[PDB]
RNA sequence: GCAGUCAAGCGUUCAUAGCGACAUUGCUUUUUGAUUCUUCGAUGUCGGCUCUUCCUAUCAUACCGAAGCAGAAUUCGGUAAGCGUUGGAUUGUUCACCCACUAAUAGGGAACGUGAGCUGGGUUUAGACCGUCGUGAGACAGGUUAGUUUUACCCUACUGAUGAAUGUUACCGCAAUAGUAAUUGAACUUAGUACGAGAGGAACAGUUCAUUCGGAUAAUUGGUUUUUGCGGCUGUCUGAUCAGGCAUUGCCGCGAAGCUACCAUCCGCUGGAUUAUGGCUGAACGCCUCUAAGUCAGAAUCCAUGCUAGAACGCGGUGAUUUC
RNA sequence: CUCUUAAGGUAGCCAAAUGCCUCGUCAUCUAAUUAGUGACGCGCAUGAAUGGAUUAACGAGAUUCCCACUGUCCCUAUCUA
RNA sequence: GUGAACAGCCUCUAGUUGAUAGAAUAAUGUAGAUAAGGGAAGUCGGCAAAAUAGAUCCGUAACUUCGGGAUAAGGAUUGGC
């Protein structure tokens, strides 16, 4: 009868249905528009969320109170060792959609990938790609014919690549396999760049650069079955109410005589797939470099990994993308960094950043020290270390 | 904030909902400032409009000169007890909540402000910044 | 950027972490964690707190 | 309740900028009646709270046309229901009234939405007081006070969760269909400029923020503490010690981790096509005319892009396919 | 002076648990008060053991405000059985 | 034993160890807790909850049937040796 007062509804019907995602690697449903006038490169990348730290930098925002001033900012670090190209996929346009024409695999597949094709690896006989590798052993032909079959036909080309997860601190030995679109020029040069990179390895620096705006594709952290109050953000009911206050009072009007798709209901929360955009790269980390957490301004030699390591993760021993703010999904989860879908000037988007300082103190509790060196200074000498 | 603002005000946490009584920090002769409205505020069903430091509220005086009581007047929050966080990243806060009587322009009924004032409030209201002692 | 120092313990306060109290007399106090600050609020004595 | 038509009259002049008498044609069903078809082997009866969705007779916001539009403000109107439409004092109230903020504080529907959703203040049992009426018992739409708010485990619907079968198993993919989302404000500047005698006093472009909303997230700050992790305290118990037990976690301080907060941080896309409208060329009608043919521009709109799910009877590529 | 029917509301009290009009009017309290209190009273329809007025103390009676207090609320979060 | 105390808490004697049991630890409950800043803005109404609390000293208003009101109000103290 026309609700007494107006307020906007609860929750965004565009994120329906709210269910557990169909896989833990979230999908890249869109790739950047191909400009074939450029060299062939990847449009995305695989990594693992390590955790977060803080950052101090001077803001370049002329006209803002904080212009030419020091700000702190939260940043997530993504552990992103390089990827190895095991294959190439042709895609052909049809009146019913994009279709996959052929797939070609490199002759030798890392055991980390082969691990992905098996539910029980230890007791399997690991028949792998074993008969497929004969296609190389026959000198040519069957690989080359399909390789050209792609050139002759495919409109889009993608490389299958997989993470080296042994380089990664996680216990999981099953690597992660993914299709990445090749946005350089000329489908021929694309497939050529592909096979020349078979069994080879590609690094983050080839894809992203500092200050670049990037998007994060990840499955959000699962919370399981949730009441309406915190799943949809409904008002709590009063204390006086029989049979519980965490509900929604009237789930529906008498007509229609069905409760409706648009109404808040208890159920699964989290473990949804999310495409989150417009995160700026504050750092492209350097695997081998020992200045990983250093700065021109703060020259102390230290790595990006905090004290006590990244909680629930490990240490960053590979190249890392340090992106501003926060990102969907939780630590240890495969995540997909994808370069931006649209050319964005903004102002915020084009600002170049250079960090003054990176927090390396422990996240396992409130750290007072940056390097174990700096600790020995303040602490002095203890009964330990006699 | 209010109107008569000099520049912008970045968002800061809200400690002073409607019904709050803050100390009056000027020499106007008012002691209480009891906040009945918040000028800048938006609207949401059942949300109490709440002021932070540098906001211009509307208030009444519950303790002070009788000439000053039983009527509605502007005010400006000089200090807030709830912690907010500056863009530099410190979380800070004052020992009490305080305000000063103003006029719609921001010209203060007071000629002096006893006690500290956050830079936010000062940078936003020059007439407050003039009359004030130590800032932040 | 400037490392400050806990007005109670004497610990190094890096940017971000910790709180800043402003007493009514305008004297400023910085705490590196909710522990120190609490001790201060409990009116404890940093000269008698062993780890300070 | 809402709106037409005629146009005497109003509006200095001047029917129609804005209005409008006498009449007269209507719509509407959030008014009240009229009626008594349905339900009396029972459809829970006011208001509120909560939540969703629809209507448009638009309060704001986008784009416009008109003015008795100089500017500023205002008023009339078109496309518009896309988006929003608040916080309190008294009252059971709906209603009313006031204070206040605000872009604005528009009106309505959904069994006068919503009681196995609440609440039960009101109304409407049985106790009781008063006033009025009655010889009396008792009465009143009069005032007052106290007065039990039951059941879901079925079906459906909704939310989320599995799954037989389409050789087996496994990996990478497609995308039909469905859903979709961001709103609004301020400051600086333009500019004390335009316009005006003056008093006054804009806007586009540019910049910084903000608001409501939404999705994440936990570096930080805060919250939480059976980490019963360290410490401290009471009483009693173990002869003392050391170390402990019991007081439904005995109590206090700190307390990681996890969870979590506009009480914390981050993020929130791009085109095409249209509406009203203004126009081009241009007939009808040798003129004229945005319009008849043709066509340009053009909105908080539409369709996409982007985002979510993936048809468990939609599909593509691929790997490996049994010996006591 | 009249009048029907015997008299014709005295002392007091009042928008009162009694007032229709009614959210009476004035003052007070509040930013705002159909609330409260103090007044006023041709009082629809107060009023004298059908008891009237007052009243200390008492009250799981009804009512208003103040200080304190607080998750009642802003606006929700976490913990244990 | 602690204490004003047949209080509450722990204990000797004595009696019990009986109340289907195993695994987990979602939502919603029932019961028990704590919350930053604001402090009744919530609501018919502070409903619920929170705050107060023992003892010693100090101080204690109007009104009053002189008996009260009164623990009014307001403050300070509190271990151990
Ligand atoms: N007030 C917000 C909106 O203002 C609109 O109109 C407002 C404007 O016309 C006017 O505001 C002007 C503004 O136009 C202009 N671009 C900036 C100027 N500072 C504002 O007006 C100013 O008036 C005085 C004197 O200049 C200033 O001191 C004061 O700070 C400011 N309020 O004041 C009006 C009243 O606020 C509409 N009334 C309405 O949409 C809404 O009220
Ligand atoms: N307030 C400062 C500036 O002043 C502006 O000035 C506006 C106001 O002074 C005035 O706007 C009025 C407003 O006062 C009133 N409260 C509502 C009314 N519908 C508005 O009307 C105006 O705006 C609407 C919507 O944009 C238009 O459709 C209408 O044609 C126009 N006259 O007219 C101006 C717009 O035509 C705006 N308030 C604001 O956006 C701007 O920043
Ligand atoms: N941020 C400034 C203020 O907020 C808004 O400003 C917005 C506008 O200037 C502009 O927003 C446009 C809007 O003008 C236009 N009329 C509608 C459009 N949807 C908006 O755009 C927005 O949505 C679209 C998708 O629809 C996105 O592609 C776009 O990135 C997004 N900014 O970008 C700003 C932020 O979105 C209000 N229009 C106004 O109150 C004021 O300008
Ligand atoms: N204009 C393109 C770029 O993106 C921005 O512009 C975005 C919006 O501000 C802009 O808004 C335009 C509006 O200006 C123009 N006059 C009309 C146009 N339909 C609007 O765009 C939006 O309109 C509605 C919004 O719901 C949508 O239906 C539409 O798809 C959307 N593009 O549409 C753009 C998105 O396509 C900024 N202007 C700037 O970053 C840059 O110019
Ligand atoms: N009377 C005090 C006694 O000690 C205890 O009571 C003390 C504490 O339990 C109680 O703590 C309350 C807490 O329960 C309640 N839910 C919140 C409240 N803020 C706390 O109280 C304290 O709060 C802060 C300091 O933390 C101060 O601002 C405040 O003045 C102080 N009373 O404060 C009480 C003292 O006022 C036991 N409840 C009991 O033994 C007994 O009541
Ligand atoms: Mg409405
Ligand atoms: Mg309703
Ligand atoms: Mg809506
Ligand atoms: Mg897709
Ligand atoms: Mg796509
Ligand atoms: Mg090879
Ligand atoms: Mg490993
Ligand atoms: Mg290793
Ligand atoms: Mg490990
Ligand atoms: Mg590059
Ligand atoms: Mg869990
Ligand atoms: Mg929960
Ligand atoms: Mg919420
Ligand atoms: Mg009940
Ligand atoms: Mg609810
Ligand atoms: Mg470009
Ligand atoms: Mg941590
Ligand atoms: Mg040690
Ligand atoms: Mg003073
Ligand atoms: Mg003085
Ligand atoms: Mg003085
Ligand atoms: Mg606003
Ligand atoms: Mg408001
Ligand atoms: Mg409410
Ligand atoms: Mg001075
Ligand atoms: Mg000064
Ligand atoms: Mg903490
Ligand atoms: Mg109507
Ligand atoms: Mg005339
Ligand atoms: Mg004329
Ligand atoms: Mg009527
Ligand atoms: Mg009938
Ligand atoms: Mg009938
Ligand atoms: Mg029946
Ligand atoms: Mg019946
Ligand atoms: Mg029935
Ligand atoms: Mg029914
Ligand atoms: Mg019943
Ligand atoms: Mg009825
Ligand atoms: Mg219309
Ligand atoms: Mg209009
Ligand atoms: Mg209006
Ligand atoms: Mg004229
Ligand atoms: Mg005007
Ligand atoms: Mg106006
Ligand atoms: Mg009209
Ligand atoms: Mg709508
Ligand atoms: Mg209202
Ligand atoms: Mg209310
Ligand atoms: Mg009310
Ligand atoms: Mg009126
Ligand atoms: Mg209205
Ligand atoms: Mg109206
Ligand atoms: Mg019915
Ligand atoms: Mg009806
Ligand atoms: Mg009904
Ligand atoms: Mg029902
Ligand atoms: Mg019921
Ligand atoms: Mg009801
Ligand atoms: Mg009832
Ligand atoms: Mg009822
Ligand atoms: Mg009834
Ligand atoms: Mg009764
Ligand atoms: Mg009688
Ligand atoms: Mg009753
Ligand atoms: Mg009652
Ligand atoms: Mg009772
Ligand atoms: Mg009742
Ligand atoms: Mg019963
Ligand atoms: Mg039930
Ligand atoms: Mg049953
Ligand atoms: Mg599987
Ligand atoms: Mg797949
Ligand atoms: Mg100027
Ligand atoms: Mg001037
Ligand atoms: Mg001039
Ligand atoms: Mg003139
Ligand atoms: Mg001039
Ligand atoms: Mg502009
Ligand atoms: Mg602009
Ligand atoms: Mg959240
Ligand atoms: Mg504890
Ligand atoms: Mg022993
Ligand atoms: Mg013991
Ligand atoms: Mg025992
Ligand atoms: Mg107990
Ligand atoms: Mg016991
Ligand atoms: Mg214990
Ligand atoms: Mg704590
Ligand atoms: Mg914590
Ligand atoms: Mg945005
Ligand atoms: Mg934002
Ligand atoms: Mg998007
Ligand atoms: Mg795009
Ligand atoms: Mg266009
Ligand atoms: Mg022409
Ligand atoms: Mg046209
Ligand atoms: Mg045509
Ligand atoms: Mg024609
Ligand atoms: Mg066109
Ligand atoms: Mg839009
Ligand atoms: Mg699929
Ligand atoms: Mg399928
Ligand atoms: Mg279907
Ligand atoms: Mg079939
Ligand atoms: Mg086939
Ligand atoms: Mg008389
Ligand atoms: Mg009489
Ligand atoms: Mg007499
Ligand atoms: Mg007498
Ligand atoms: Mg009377
Ligand atoms: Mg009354
Ligand atoms: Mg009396
Ligand atoms: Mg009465
Ligand atoms: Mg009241
Ligand atoms: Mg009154
Ligand atoms: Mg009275
Ligand atoms: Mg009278
Ligand atoms: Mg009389
Ligand atoms: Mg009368
Ligand atoms: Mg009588
Ligand atoms: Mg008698
Ligand atoms: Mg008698
Ligand atoms: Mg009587
Ligand atoms: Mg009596
Ligand atoms: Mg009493
Ligand atoms: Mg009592
Ligand atoms: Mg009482
Ligand atoms: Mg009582
Ligand atoms: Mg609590
Ligand atoms: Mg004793
Ligand atoms: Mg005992
Ligand atoms: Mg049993
Ligand atoms: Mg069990
Ligand atoms: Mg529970
Ligand atoms: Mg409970
Ligand atoms: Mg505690
Ligand atoms: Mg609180
Ligand atoms: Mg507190
Ligand atoms: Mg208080
Ligand atoms: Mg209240
Ligand atoms: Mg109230
Ligand atoms: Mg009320
Ligand atoms: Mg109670
Ligand atoms: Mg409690
Ligand atoms: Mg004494
Ligand atoms: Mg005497
Ligand atoms: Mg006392
Ligand atoms: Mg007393
Ligand atoms: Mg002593």
């Amino acid at each position: 009868s026309h609700r007494k007062y107006e307020a906007p509804r609860h929750g965004h019907l565009g994120f329906l249905p709210r269910k557990r995602a169909a896989s833990i690697r979230a999908r890249v449903k869109a790739f950047p528009k191909d400009d074939r006038s450029k060299p062939v490169a990847l449009t995305s990348f695989l990594g693992y969320k390590a955790g977060m730290t803080t950052i101090v930098r001077d803001l370049d925002r002329p006209g803002s109170k904080f212009h030419k001033r020091e700000v702190v900012e939260a940043v997530t670090v993504v552990d992103t060792p390089p990827v190895v190209v095991v294959g190439v996929v042709g895609y052909v346009e049809t009146p019913r959609g994009l279709r996959s024409l052929t797939t070609v695999w490199a002759e030798h597949l890392s055991d980390e990938v082969k691990r992905r094709f098996y539910k029980n690896w230890y007791k399997s006989k690991k028949k792998a790609f074993t008969k497929y590798s004969a296609k190389y052993a026959q000198d040519g032909a069957g690989i080359e014919r399909e390789l050209a079959r792609i050139k002759k036909y495919a409109s889009v080309v993608r490389v299958l690549v997989h993470t080296q997860i042994r380089k990664t601190p996680l216990a999981q030995k099953k690597a992660h396999l993914a299709e990445i679109q090749l946005n350089g020029g000329s489908i021929s040069e694309k497939v050529d760049w592909a096979r020349e990179h078979f069994e080879k390895t590609v690094a983050v620096d080839s894809v992203f650069e500092q200050n670049e705006m990037i998007d994060a594709i990840a499955v959000t952290k699962g919370h399981g079955f949730e009441g309406v109050t915190h799943r949809w953000g409904t008002k709590k009911l009063p204390r006086k109410t029989h049979r519980g206050l965490r509900k929604v009072a009237c789930i529906g009007a008498w007509h229609p005589a069905h409760v409706m798709w648009s109404v808040a209901r208890a159920g699964q929360r989290g473990y949804h797939s999310r495409t989150s955009i417009n995160h700026k790269i504050y750092r492209v980390g350097k695997g081998d470099d020992e200045a990983n957490g250093a700065t021109s301004f703060d020259r102390t030699k230290k790595t990006i990994t905090p004290m006590g390591g990244f909680v629930h993760y490990g240490e960053i021993k590979n190249d890392f993308i340090m992106v501003k703010g926060c990102i969907p999904g939780n630590r240890k989860r495969i995540v997909t960094l994808r370069k931006s879908l649209y050319t964005n000037t903004s102002r915020k988007a084009l600002e170049e950043v250079s960090l003054k300082w990176i927090d390396t103190a422990s996240k396992f509790g409130k750290g007072r020290f940056q390097t174990p060196a700096e600790k020995h200074a303040f602490m002095g000498t203890l009964k330990k270390d006699l | 904030s209010g109107n008569g603002a000099q520049g912008t005000k970045f968002r800061i946490s809200l400690g002073l909902p409607v019904g709050a009584i803050m100390n009056c920090a000027d020499n106007s002769g008012a002691r209480n400032l009891y906040i009945i409205a918040v000028k800048g505020s938006g609207s949401r069903l059942n949300r109490l409009p709440a002021a932070s430091l540098g906001d211009m509220v509307m208030a009444t005086v519950k303790k002070g000169k009788p000439e000053l009581r039983k009527k509605v007047m502007p005010a400006i929050v000089v200090r807030q007890a709830k912690s907010w966080r500056r863009r530099d990243g410190v979380f800070l806060y004052f020992e009490d909540n305080a305000g000063v009587i103003a006029n719609p322009k921001g010209e203060m009924k007071g000629s002096a402000i006893t006690g500290p004032v956050g830079k936010e409030c000062a940078d936003l209201w020059p007439r407050v910044a003039s009359n004030s002692g130590v800032v932040v | 950027m400037k490392v400050e120092i806990d007005s109670f313990s004497g610990a190094k306060i890096y940017p971000g972490r910790g709180t800043l109290f402003v007493r009514g007399d305008s004297k400023i106090f910085r705490f590196q964690n909710s522990k120190s600050a609490s001790l201060f609020k409990q009116r404890k004595n940093p000269r008698r707190i062993a780890w300070t």
